[PDB]
């Protein structure tokens, strides 16, 4: 009976998955905005000794 | 956005892939994930706007109602599971999908970031309004108000078109940050005036302002109770985000054109209500209360001072939740005994209790009862009406006794009296009904225990 | 027509030779998904029309839909960006032709500026 | 038509009414004439009688219209001495559509017939004030 | 007649064939869990967790930093007597006026 | 314009703490305000008029060209005022 729960409940995992890749969609999107990361004049600031973006 | 986006193109194909007899769960479940998804939202900056992307982006204008729209739409779930008893699974997976596209397209034009990409999904929202109106509505009208819904909102909206069109050659850019930084003065010429007219009318026949408002009357009283809520709660407001947002460009010119469009507004208040004390049909009377209170959101986005905008705002949400709210008490007295007359049946305090208090809890929000976040708006818009001239609180201080007097009425006629003695089928309340009714009630308490999340930009 | 008559262009060409110094576009492309799901859309309405299984009927035929037009999605974003390359590229080379007509203007701070001030009251 | 949009445009706005009310009968009789030739070509006449009947009633409305309009306009104009103002043009308007609906025996239509052609004039008035062109030419 | 058209069905009570209805769905076990998919979802979760998340919402609005601002610049202003609010929000030194 | 506005809140919660003295000010004298409490209303009267200055009737869709705008303007009509006084 475990094959018809699955069957018939598979379809609870369509809304956080499209949540999941929702969040990786955003990300993405985010990552292809990085022209001023650091150079703004209000936030431009030195690296810590282990770092090497001040945001992602 | 895309994190709340998917989840909606999500929600298609699992309702469609669903079972028959679980397509109403799943649907309300995800709805309520996405709605307290959506939630995060809220957390807006004081400065400047959240930028997700070049395409979408959230202000603390667009994130209420954004909260509004997901949260409104597991109650029409909730509503059209109560109507939709005898229809068949293909017809009830198509109602379904129509809510969702609904929704869908309202989130996308909440947070996009073009006003030509706002147009595109702002006319997109006719479709499955119409669709849902049209195919199941009860009664004969339900055509010709779909015919006058359409055509309404297309005549308004067309020179909206237009005008953008001519504003990015003309300019550059129809991206909202850009039109805002890079803002010029409207010199007062008849092009000028008339590049006003065609966005601001689009605007107020999508809002509706007096005069272009039958269309409201004929939709919602012949709509089914889903669409009743949707039309009433957020499809009304995209003339007044869009009014908020188109203003920017409009100035100064807005300070000479707005007389025409602010006198018909308040008298409009005034004659509406006056209409509301004398309606025999319950659903028109609520319509015409949207009307009252949509206008004076018009009047206090026409002023246009930072003490109107919040109140416009704070009204707008406060107005959609009461609307909604009085739409689903109307349907279940409704589907009841199957007509909508309001003289019709009497003594439902007698009867139904619990429905009696549900009664009178929303007569009292909508008559804005202090503390609640109606009258929070409607009293900063009084105030910024005082400020720009001191007759406006003579107009403001007659529509409030009347809206009183009408809610009031509706409530006493609907609850108290005598029972009708030959309606014997009044069953008692169903528990979904008195969800519904709380799930309605309860937010409205709460953001009048927090009221800066709805004040918009400018608080 | 503005791009018709451009001197140098072969007729009856979908993509020239010139159009290969351009990226390709990526196999993950939003716009070559979103023609896939096109492809999907009208398997599925094949099978509503013809009366089948419209989700479990005809697995070859839809994946042959979302193929074909993959494929020629493919070729037509190539040819829109060409095309969109081109139109830049001429843009450019007649603003350096023509200073006198595109010339440059000076830049005053809002300081110096003086714009007229509209009270809302 | 254009020579005698010319002439007409010619004739300067405030003045020589009696000249701007034959320039506008004239487009207006034009206008008649057309509409007639159409109206006989595509519905025929019983007889040549009632043709010419009906292309008579056409055309005097028409220049009627016409005579009515630039008239109006043309004494509102000089009286008020404000010239280049669309609301002379709005009631020159109404007044053709007032003559419209009492040569038609219409109040209802007398009534919208004022309200559009004043529209529609005050409209032509504000595209010749601010340069609105209705056929443009390519520019772009 | 003009038709043949079947009679207007009588309207089915729910509470008819199970007096335990939460008014949801027809089959009891569908209806239950319906009541208590809706109950627990909405009311606990979306209620009480987003109501205390926003609550809870960090100061993004920047309203205790205007405040601690505010006060530092009224404590410097009226130690060292300048006025509290200056005149002008700009430098009349930086604007240039046309003449 | 994120650095103006960032001062306009400055602004407003310094007209605040001023009010809030203000009131304490007027509740602690109790009957005899009218005279005690005289140093905070002229303190209050000097940041109002201020306030009222700088962000004056700007509008909902204020900002900082508009305030610069506003501030032109009046150091024109206070040029113009005092040309035509020593003049
Ligand atoms: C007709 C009687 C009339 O004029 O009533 C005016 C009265 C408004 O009171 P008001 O403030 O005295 O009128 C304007 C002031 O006189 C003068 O106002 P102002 O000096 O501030 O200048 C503003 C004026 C600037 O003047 C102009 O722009 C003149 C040129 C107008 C060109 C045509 C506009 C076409 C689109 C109009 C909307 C169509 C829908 O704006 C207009 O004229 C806007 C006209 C449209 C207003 C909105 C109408 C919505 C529908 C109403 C219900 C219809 C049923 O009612 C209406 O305007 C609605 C009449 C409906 C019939
Ligand atoms: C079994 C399945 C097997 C295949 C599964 C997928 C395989 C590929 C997975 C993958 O990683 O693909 C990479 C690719 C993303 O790669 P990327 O380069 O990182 O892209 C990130 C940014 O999007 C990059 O943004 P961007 O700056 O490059 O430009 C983005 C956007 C810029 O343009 C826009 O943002 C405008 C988009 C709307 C235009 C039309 C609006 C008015 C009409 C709407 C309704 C039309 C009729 C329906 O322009 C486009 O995307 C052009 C094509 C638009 C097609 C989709 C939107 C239109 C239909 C919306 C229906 C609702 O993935 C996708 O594109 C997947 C999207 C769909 C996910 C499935 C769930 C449905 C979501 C619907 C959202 C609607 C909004
Ligand atoms: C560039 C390419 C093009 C080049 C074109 C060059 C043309 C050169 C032509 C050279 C000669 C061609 C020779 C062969 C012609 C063959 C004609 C033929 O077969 O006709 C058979 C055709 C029917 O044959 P049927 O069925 O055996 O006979 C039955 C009866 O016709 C039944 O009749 P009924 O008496 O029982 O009643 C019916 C009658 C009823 O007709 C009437 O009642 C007519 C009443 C007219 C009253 C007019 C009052 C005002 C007078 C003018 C005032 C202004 C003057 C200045 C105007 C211009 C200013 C710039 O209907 C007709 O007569 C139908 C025809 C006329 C329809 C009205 C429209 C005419 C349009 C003319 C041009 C308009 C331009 C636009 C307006 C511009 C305004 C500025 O007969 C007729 O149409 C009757 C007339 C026949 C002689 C026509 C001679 C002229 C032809 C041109
Ligand atoms: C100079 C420049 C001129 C440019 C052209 C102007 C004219 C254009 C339109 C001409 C044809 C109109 C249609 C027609 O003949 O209808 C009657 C004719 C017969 O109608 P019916 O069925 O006997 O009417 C029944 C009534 O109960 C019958 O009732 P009833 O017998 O009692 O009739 C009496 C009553 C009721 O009449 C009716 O109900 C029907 C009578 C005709 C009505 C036509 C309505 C459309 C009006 C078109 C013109 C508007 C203005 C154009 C621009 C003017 C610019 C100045 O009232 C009237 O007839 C009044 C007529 C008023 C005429 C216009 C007055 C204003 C003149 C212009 C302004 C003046 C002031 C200027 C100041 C400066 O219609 C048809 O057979 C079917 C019509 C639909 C299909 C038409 C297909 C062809 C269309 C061609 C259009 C012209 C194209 C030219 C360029 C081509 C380039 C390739
Ligand atoms: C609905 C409401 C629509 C409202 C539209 C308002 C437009 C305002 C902005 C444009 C403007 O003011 O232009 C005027 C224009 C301003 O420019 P401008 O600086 O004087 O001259 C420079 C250019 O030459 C100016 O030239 P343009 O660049 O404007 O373009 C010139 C072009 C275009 O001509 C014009 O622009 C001259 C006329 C302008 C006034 C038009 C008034 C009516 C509204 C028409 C709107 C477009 C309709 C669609 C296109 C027409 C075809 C259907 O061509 C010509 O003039 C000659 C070539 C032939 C043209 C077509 C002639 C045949 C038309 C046949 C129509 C048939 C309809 C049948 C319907 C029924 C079917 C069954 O002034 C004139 O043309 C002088 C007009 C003097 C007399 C005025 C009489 C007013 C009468 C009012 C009451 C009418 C009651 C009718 C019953
Ligand atoms: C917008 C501002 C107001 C402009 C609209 C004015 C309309 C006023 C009310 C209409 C007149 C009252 C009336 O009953 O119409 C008379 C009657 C309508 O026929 P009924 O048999 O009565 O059927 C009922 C339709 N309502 O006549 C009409 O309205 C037809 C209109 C006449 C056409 C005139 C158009 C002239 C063209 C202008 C150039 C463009
Ligand atoms: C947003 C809020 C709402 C705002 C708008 C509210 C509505 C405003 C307009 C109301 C209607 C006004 C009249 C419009 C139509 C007039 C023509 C008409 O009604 O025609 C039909 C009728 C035909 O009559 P008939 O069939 O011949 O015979 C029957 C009796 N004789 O004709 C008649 O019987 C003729 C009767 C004429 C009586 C006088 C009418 C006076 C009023 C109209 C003119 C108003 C002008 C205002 C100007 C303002 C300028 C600033």
């Amino acid at each position: 009976n475990v094959l018809q729960i699955v069957r018939d409940h598979w379809v609870h995992i369509l809304v956080p998955v499209g949540f999941v890749f929702g969040c990786y969609l955003d990300r993405r999107s985010d990552e292809k905005l990085t022209a001023f990361r650091n150079k703004s004049l209000l936030f431009k600031r030195e690296l810590r000794p282990n770092e090497e973006v001040t945001w992602k | 956005m895309l994190k709340i986006i998917i989840p909606t193109t999500m929600l298609l194909p699992m309702t469609w892939m669903s079972k028959h007899n679980m397509i109403w769960i799943n649907a309300t479940v995800h709805s309520l994930l996405i709605s307290l998804i959506s939630l995060s939202l809220l957390n807006q900056l004081g400065e400047n706007s959240l930028n997700f992307s070049l395409t979408f982006f959230s202000d603390s204008l667009s994130a209420p109602l954004l909260v509004l729209t997901t949260w409104l739409l597991p109650l029409m779930l909730m509503a059209s599971q109560s109507h939709l008893s005898k229809e068949t699974t293909t017809r009830k997976k198509l109602y379904i999908t129509m809510l969702i596209l609904l929704q869908l397209f309202l989130i996308m034009t909440f947070t996009a970031t073009e006003l030509i990409l706002f147009y595109i999904l702002f006319e997109a929202t006719l479709v499955p309004t119409l669709i849902i109106i049209t195919r199941w509505g009860n009664q004969t009208e339900r055509l010709n108000a779909g015919l006058y819904f359409l055509f309404y909102t297309l005549a308004g909206s067309l020179p909206l078109l237009v005008a953008l069109v001519y504003i990015q050659n003309t300019t550059g850019s129809l991206n909202f940050l850009i039109i805002h930084y890079w803002s010029h003065p409207l010199s007062n010429s008849w092009s000028n005036i008339f590049m006003w007219l065609a966005c601001i009318m689009a605007f107020m026949v999508k809002m509706p302002l007096y005069g272009l408002h039958l269309w409201l009357p004929k939709a919602h009283v012949e709509a089914p109770i889903a669409g009743s809520m949707v039309l009433a709660a957020v499809l009304l407001k995209l003339g007044g985000y869009g009014m908020m947002r188109i203003t920017t460009i409009l100035n100064p010119l807005t300070n000479y054109m707005a007389y025409p469009f602010l006198m018909l507004s308040m008298w409009g208040m005034i004659m509406t209500s006056s209409i509301c004390l004398r309606q025999t049909d319950l659903k028109s009377l609520i319509a015409y209360s949207s009307v009252s209170h949509m206008a004076l959101v018009i009047v206090a986005i026409m002023i246009q001072t930072p003490w109107s905008f919040m109140g416009a705002t704070a009204l707008m949400i406060a107005h959609g939740l009461t609307s909604s709210m009085l739409f689903c008490l109307a349907n279940t007295n409704y589907e009841r005994v199957h007509s909508r007359t309001m003289i019709l049946a009497r003594g439902l305090q007698t009867l139904l209790p619990l429905m009696a208090t549900w009664w009178l809890v929303a007569s009292l929000t909508n008559l804005a009862l202090p503390p609640s976040i109606n009258l929070i708006g409607e009293l900063f818009i009084i105030t910024a009406s005082f400020s720009w001239s001191n007759i406006t609180i003579i107009l403001m201080g007659m529509n409030m006794m009347i809206t009183a007097l009408y809610s009031l009425y509706m409530l006493i006629t609907t609850q108290r009296g005598k029972y009708t003695h030959h309606i014997n089928n009044i069953k008692p309340s169903f528990t979904r009904e008195n969800a519904l009714m709380a799930l309605h009630i309860l937010p409205l308490l709460l953001l009048t225990l927090n009221p800066k999340m709805i004040l918009g930009p400018l608080y | 027509t503005m791009m018709s008559g451009r001197p140098g262009r072969v007729p009856l060409q979908f993509l020239p030779n010139e159009a290969r110094s351009l990226p390709p576009p990526k196999l993950t492309d939003p716009r070559l998904v979103y023609m896939g799901f096109l492809g999907y859309c009208s398997g599925l309405i094949d099978n509503a029309i013809r009366r089948r299984p419209v989700v479990s009927a005809g697995l070859h035929r839809q994946l042959l839909y979302v193929t074909s037009f993959v494929f020629f999605g493919y070729y037509l974003l190539k040819r829109q960006d060409y095309m969109y390359a081109l139109r830049d590229h001429d843009m450019f080379a007649y603003v350096k032709s023509h200073p006198e007509d595109f010339p440059e203007k000076d830049k005053k701070t809002y300081g110096e500026i003086l714009e007229e001030f509209h009270p809302v009251r | 038509a254009k020579t005698l949009l010319h002439k007409y445009s010619d004739i300067p706005e405030g003045t020589e009414c009696h000249r701007k009310a034959y320039a506008s009968t004239s487009i207006g009789g034009a206008t008649g004439l057309i509409v007639s030739a159409y109206s006989i070509a595509l519905k025929p006449p019983a007889s040549f009688l009632e043709g010419v009947a009906r292309t008579g009633r056409y055309t005097f409305t028409s220049a009627a219209i016409g005579a009515i309009f630039g008239l109006t306009s043309c004494i509102s104009a000089q009286v008020r001495e404000k010239p280049d103002d669309p609301l002379n043009y709005f009631i020159g308007g109404c007044a053709g559509g007032l003559t419209l609906g009492a040569r038609t025996r219409s109040y209802g239509i007398g009534a919208a017939a004022c309200a559009y052609m004043g529209l529609t004039a005050a409209l032509v008035k504000m595209g010749q004030l601010e340069g609105w062109q209705v056929f443009a030419e390519p520019k772009v | 007649i003009r038709l043949q058209e079947d009679p207007d069905p009588e309207d089915e009570n729910l509470y008819e064939k199970n007096p335990d209805s939460h008014g949801y769905d027809k089959d009891p076990i569908v209806d239950l869990w319906n009541m208590r998919v809706v109950f627990f979802f909405g009311f606990s979760i979306v209620l009480v967790l987003g109501s205390t998340f926003v609550a809870y919402l960090p100061d993004y609005r920047m309203q205790e930093w205007a405040r601690r601002e505010a006060e530092r610049l009224v404590k410097y202003r009226e130690a060292n007597g300048l006025p509290l609010m200056e005149s002008n929000c700009f430098d009349p030194n930086k604007i240039q006026l046309p003449e | 314009e994120m650095q103006w506005r960032r001062d306009y809140k400055v602004d407003q919660e310094i007209v605040n703490i001023i009010q809030e003295r203000l009131k304490a000010c007027q509740q602690r004298e109790g009957e005899s305000y009218r005279q005690n409490c005289a140093k905070e209303l002229e303190q209050f009267t000097q940041v109002s008029k201020a306030f009222q200055d700088r962000y004056s009737d700007l509008g909902a869709h204020y900002s900082a060209r508009k305030c610069l705008a506003k501030q032109k303007q009046r150091m024109l009509a206070e040029r113009k005022a005092a040309k035509e006084a020593a003049a």
